[PDB]
RNA sequence: CGCGACCUCAGAUCAGACGUGGCGACCCGCUGAAUUUAAGCAUAUUAGUCAGCGGAGGAAAAGAAACUAACCAGGAUUCCCUCAGUAACGGCGAGUGAACAGGGAAGAGCCCAGCGCCGAAUCCCCGCCCCGCGGGGCGCGGGACAUGUGGCGUACGGAAGACCCGCUCCCCGGCGCCGCUCGUGGGGGGCCCAAGUCCUUCUGAUCGAGGCCCAGCCCGUGGACGGUGUGAGGCCGGUAGCGGCCCCCGGCGCGCGCCCGGGUCUUCCCGGAGUCGGGUUGCUUGGGAAUGCAGCCCAAAGCGGGUGGUAAACUCCAUCUAAGGCUAAAUACCGGCACGAGACCGAUAGUCAACAAGUACCGUAAGGGAAAGUUGAAAAGAACUUUGAAGAGAGAGUUCAAGAGGGCGUGAAACCGUUAAGAGGUAAACGGGUGGGGUCCGCGCAGUCCGCCCGGAGGAUUCAACCCGGCGGCGGGUCCGGCCGUGUCGGCGGCCCGGCGGAUCUUUCCCGCCCCCGGGGUCGGCGGGGGACCGUCCCCCGGACCGGCGACCGGCCGCCGC
RNA sequence: GGCGACGUCGGCUACCCACCCGACCCGUCUUGAAACACGGACCAAGGAGUCUAACACGUGCGCGAGUCGGGGGCUCGCACGAAAGCCGCCGUGGCGCAAUGAAGGUGAAGGCCGGCGCGCUCGCCGGCCGAGGUGGGAUCCCGAGGCCUCUCCAGUCCGCCGAGGGGCACCACCGGCCCGUCUCGCCCGCCGCGCCGGGGAGGUGGAGCACGAGCGCACGUGUUAGGACCCGAAAGAUGGU
RNA sequence: GACCUGGGUAUAGGGGCGAAAGACUAAUCGAACCAUCUAGUAGCUGGUUCCCUCCGAAGUUUCCCUCAGGAUAGCUGGCG
RNA sequence: GUGGAGCCGCCGCAGGUGCAGAUCUUGGUGGUAGUAGCAAAUAUUCAAACGAGAACUUUGAAGGCCGAAGUGGAGAAGGG
């Protein structure tokens, strides 16, 4: 339940952040949660997408054990999209069919400087709160 | 709508040329050249006795029958009637003001709080809250109120340790001081007699903060308990009595139909 | 457009009234903004009092009122002559002084020197260090607490008589009737003109 | 006749600063109507308000009495509650209409001219260096102000000066910081729990079902939003005196600058002028034989002057010191930046504007001023073939669905087209009445009664009766335990280790005092504390009566399953 | 008791048609509408007795000679909390308990017994009480007398009870009492003997008394003032192009 | 010819201007237009949205700058 | 039968709560009706081309009209 009253809870402005969002907001939206065998590796619950995350769909029309690395991600439209989904055209032509990210799970990431920080700090501050229990 | 309706500045025609004499707008060129101006009937327009701000939308009940109802609704939960059948399902409860200890205000953890109501076998009341997990009818989902929810109990209690942290989460449950009390609380919706879960530091202060009839409380300060005015209720008992039925005439039972 | 029996009606709405409205919708938001402008005001100080400064005793001025006793400004300006301490030492003592009152009775004076001794009386105050210039020690072993409330030594206090049985003496149940009232009226509002005529007396000569 | 001050005045694209416009909801000053009301209408009402004009602020204005009071005297302003719809005003009509008390929010008081004293002890500026930031100080010398009066002490509650007495020697700014900060000052970015596990439905799940003696998992985290439909667990986030960071926020402590207060007696000083008042005229106010304010004229005084609500004279009493000034708080806010919420409105509503709305458009101009939201989950927006110059069709295809086809959700009514059925000389439609026909509906089709009991006919199982065992329940009963009501009291039991209450009591009880001559007389008490009595509530034993919805014990009758 | 299927039996809807009888088109003003009186081509949606204050009365609830916290204050830094809870040496205050008068002012109890000063229509004293009386007045109480398988022996009872008593609310009257004036009249009291107070008996004026019934809240109705049920002018005024 | 005509300028609402008709002043004139006060007042016309059940009238008195309206009684209903 | 994501009963509470009319307001559509109308200033005709398609376009040949105060050749103002 809220408690802070600097928060919101209508329905009429959490849309109207969430289609008007800036970008560097948009990718924190735009996360999928690590899969099993990751989520005991890192202990990390959910990255933000990037452009070579190795990923099988799970929920939707294209459901599973179908691991392809995504190609690109339309912020614009919340969508990622990934090298092995496709749908054809009326033409013949072949174009990638698009599926919302919090459908999916990433079996392996991507590391660099980046993300060695970001995944130090994202597992850095969960044991803390376990340190609360005195 | 306050007083402003009437920015379209416009007037009659004034003469029976051929339309109503509701005023009609100023100029040319757009749509809105000779239409309808302000007046209730028209489109765009004003309405009939726009609201005000000042409707007395805030109400006085003196306090001697504020008092009133909230001894009337805590005396509407020790029947099981009037606890059964208001909804709460006190099927396979123990007795009917649940009292325990006060080593409930020290939890601190819901997983302490859920073997609590499953143990009192009150469980079966959050249950069915659970049913109640649907949304709104109408049009409350635009105006951002939309899971309605069936209350369970309440938990009354006093000087809080923690008590408030341990049930705050569970869905559809209630707490409430036993020196601040609501009958919005204690009686939702008019009908009597919601289910609740008491302590013993709570039920006991409430013969210091209303009394008994032998004296005035001591926490409401200058109050009296009020007086019943009936001795015995029971009227099944009384007309069944040998000094009511020594005096009565007789039964008169025969129907007596119209002969033809 | 008046009717059968009723109350003739003067409402005051014929001034147009319907922009000088006020409603009170804010009436508990501003009870919760002037208990916060106390609650950082009451640790914002000190273990000074809140509730302001020790307030005079003062008796309310008219027939009506004129038998209670009611918290008033300050110190008149010789009650602290009397108790002996210092104009402009006495509001940073924590007294309140008005300076333009009068005292013209010692039966109100008093009221408020036996308060004004009694409060210094019961007073401590801290030292900048501890080299103590008219303070004694250590104040009651860190003064039991911090603060009051509304008020320091309680202002109304009003206080009554009890005159508690008497005996029916002789005079007492005789006298002091309806007729020591009627020739009061009589003589204070015919005192002039009796001693008009005993003006005339003299120039008979 | 020249020269030199000083006074008046000018000049400069001189050196260095200011002001002008914007907004306007709130605030301050002016000016200021008419509709309306009075059933007409002039006074009055509308209202000292809308319009007009000028000013600033984050609030402003107001303000430390020329006050209210008329008694046991209150004591800045502002705001709220009453006083009050009262006193009063008014063709005494309609109507308008305060304040003082009282209760609360807030509480903060001061300076200057003058009078008199200090050898102008004062300020500005220019330049150099003391020496330091993001800059200014107290040095020093120049120049100007200024004696027509700068600075100190002073302000009407008095103040100075001369004593004399006993005290005491300070504060404040900056500087560097540590130690803090009440929601733990404020901002900013970045993170923090738990199911996609089995089966099932679907275009798609967030559906329905399921989870061992822990109830599958997390809960200080079941607000919310998006996700291919209804989500505590899929993801942002919520909860948390949760975390880690980056900058800024008030208050220890060395170098500076400032730097004798108080009481008593004695002398001395003591106040704002074309203003107050008065007359007359207008405006206004509840102010009524003039409340405020202004014009014009006459124009003050020192035991004076102002006020004390009926004009004038006298007398007495009260209260304040006007014609100079400053001031946070409580308070008003419909413009502004941000916000949060709504028993609201849902596209002809809501503001005019949910969209490229003060836009398209009109008017020479002041100005007037709309219409217009929705495909799907996804454009997967109809490739390809045929006909026609093309529009548009026919196939094919996409989609669960084109019966969603680029103003595409749902697609009403008017209306029109077409198919069918019907009938058609007094225009049609209507009400009452049956008859004909058609659609569909059931019973269902000379094939429908349904259960109860009994007697025959064959068929297959085992009670019941009693008796044992059995746990439970109903109804009585010595109420023996426990019980509770109401009156009788007692143990005063806890009163001096009881509850609340009492304008019941006590001048041999205990403090601060007056009355009377270093003390006392209770000599009358007063401000205050106990302890005595009642009035109601807490145990004991003792009493009554019901063992009552206040429940158990055993024993009895008569039920009940297994 | 009788009659009968694979196309029959019953049954109608906002169904069509045919027939008989009946039938002028609806809202509105009006004594009078079908009107040669006015508005109405059709259909969808919008579209008109509201709110605030004040009062009056009826009803409902709480308390009741009192009632009311509406304004502040208290509770931790709580979403639902702009809620709820409490204050009482927070009752200030409202309205009511006390009316009359222009105003100074004054401000609501008689009864029964006995004894008396010319018991003199005037009057003085103690006592018991205590809201006066008359006529109606639901109800309640006493109730002569009656009423059961045989006559004499008695019990709680019941039902019909003639008459009588106490009498609620109220209605009419008579009396009393408080205040304002008026006629007549004599007496008393002394912070000090006066163009001083107090009283009496008659007759009137009063929104009075005669054992109080109000306050708060909610709802309905009605009336007023507010744009006031919606719509409507010729105007008027300020300020501008 | 007291003639006709282009542009510049002047005069603005109780005011401009007029060889005079109350003409003309942006199709508007016996007082222009735009905005507000203002949703101005109306004893006057027009309208005033669901069903059943019960009761169910009035056009007269008196007075009014009253005669198209209101007050008062009459008549009606609801509550007792 | 369509429709594709929300809705209703019951006890209470609160209303911007119910339409045939107002020369109502906005929007829509008929009947009239394939009717009235496409009539001021004389006037067109033949062949060829481009073309899917010609009374209306272009080109020719002829017939004409405006007729130098123009139905011509050029500008101001305005139009952009
Ligand atoms: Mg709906
Ligand atoms: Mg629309
Ligand atoms: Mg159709
Ligand atoms: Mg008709
Ligand atoms: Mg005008």
């Amino acid at each position: 339940m809220k408690f802070n009253p600097f928060v919101t809870s209508d329905r009429s402005k959490n849309r109207k952040r969430h289609f008007n969002a800036p970008s560097h907001i948009r990718r924190k939206i735009m996360s999928s949660p690590l899969s099993k065998e990751l989520r005991q590796k890192y202990n990390v619950r959910s990255m933000p997408i990037r452009k070579d995350d190795e990923v099988q769909v799970v929920r939707g029309h294209y459901k599973g054990q179908q691991i392809g690395k995504v190609v690109q991600v339309y912020r614009k439209k919340y969508v990622i999209y990934i090298e092995r989904v496709q749908r054809e055209k009326a033409n013949g032509t072949t174009v990638h069919v698009g599926i919302h990210p919090s459908k999916v799970v990433i079996t392996r990431l991507k590391l660099d400087k980046d993300r060695k920080k970001i995944l130090e700090r994202k597992a850095k501050s969960r044991q803390v709160g376990k340190e609360k229990g005195k | 709508s306050e007083l402003a309706g009437h920015q379209t500045s416009a007037e009659s025609w004034g003469t029976g040329r051929a339309v109503a004499r509701i005023p009609r707008v100023r100029g040319g060129g757009t749509h809105r050249s000779g239409q309808g101006a302000f007046g209730n009937m028209c489109r765009g327009g004003r309405m009939f006795a726009p609201t005000k701000t000042w409707r007395r939308w805030h109400r006085r009940v003196n306090t001697t029958q504020k008092r009133y109802a909230i001894c009337s609704a805590l005396a509407a939960s020790a029947l099981p009637a009037l606890v059964m059948s208001k909804g709460h399902r006190i099927e396979e409860v123990p007795e009917l003001p649940l009292v325990v200890e006060d080593k409930v205000e020290g939890y601190k953890k819901t997983k302490e709080a859920v073997l609590l109501l499953k143990k009192l076998k009150a469980w079966n009341d959050i249950k069915k809250v659970y049913a109640s997990q649907r949304m709104r009818a109408g049009k409350g989902k635009m105006r951002n109120r939309r899971r309605i929810q069936r209350r369970g109990p309440c938990i009354i209690y006093n000087e809080d340790n923690g008590i408030i942290k341990a049930f705050r989460n569970i869905p559809g449950i209630t707490l409430l001081n036993v020196s601040k009390l609501n009958i919005l609380k204690l009686a939702p919706g008019g009908h009597v007699g919601r289910f609740c879960i008491w302590t013993e530091s709570a039920f006991r202060k409430l013969d210091e903060l209303y009394g008994t009839w032998r004296k005035a409380a001591s926490l409401k300060s200058n109050y009296n308990l009020p007086m019943h005015k009936m001795i015995n209720t029971d009227l099944s008992r009384i007309l069944k009595s040998p000094e009511i039925q020594r005096a009565l005439r007789a039964p008169r039972k025969k129907i007596h139909r119209r002969v033809l | 457009a008046p009717s059968r029996n009723g109350m003739v009606l003067k409402p005051h709405f014929h001034k147009d009234w319907q922009r000088r409205v006020a409603t009170w919708f804010n009436q508990p938001a501003r009870k919760i903004r002037r208990r916060k402008a106390r609650q950082a005001k009451a640790r914002r100080i000190a273990p000074r009092p809140a509730s302001g400064p020790i307030r005079p005793i003062v008796r309310c001025p008219t027939v009506r009122y004129h038998t209670k006793v009611r918290a008033g400004r300050g110190f008149s300006l010789e009650e602290l002559r009397v108790a002996g301490i210092h104009k402009k030492v006495a509001r940073t003592i924590g007294i309140s002084v008005d300076p333009r009152r009068r005292n013209k009775s010692t039966e109100s004076l008093q009221a408020n020197v036996q308060r004004l001794k009694e409060y210094r009386s019961k007073l401590i105050l801290f030292p900048r260090k501890p080299s103590a210039p008219k303070k004694g020690d250590s104040s009651a072993e860190e003064l039991k607490l911090a603060t009051q409330l509304t008020g320091p030594v309680m202002p109304v206090r009003n206080v009554y008589k009890k005159e508690k049985a008497r005996v029916i003496t002789e005079e007492e149940k005789n006298f002091k009737a309806f007729a020591s009232l009627r020739m009061a009226r009589a003589n204070a509002r015919l005192f002039g003109i009796r001693a008009k005529r005993a003006k005339e007396a003299a120039e008979q000569d």
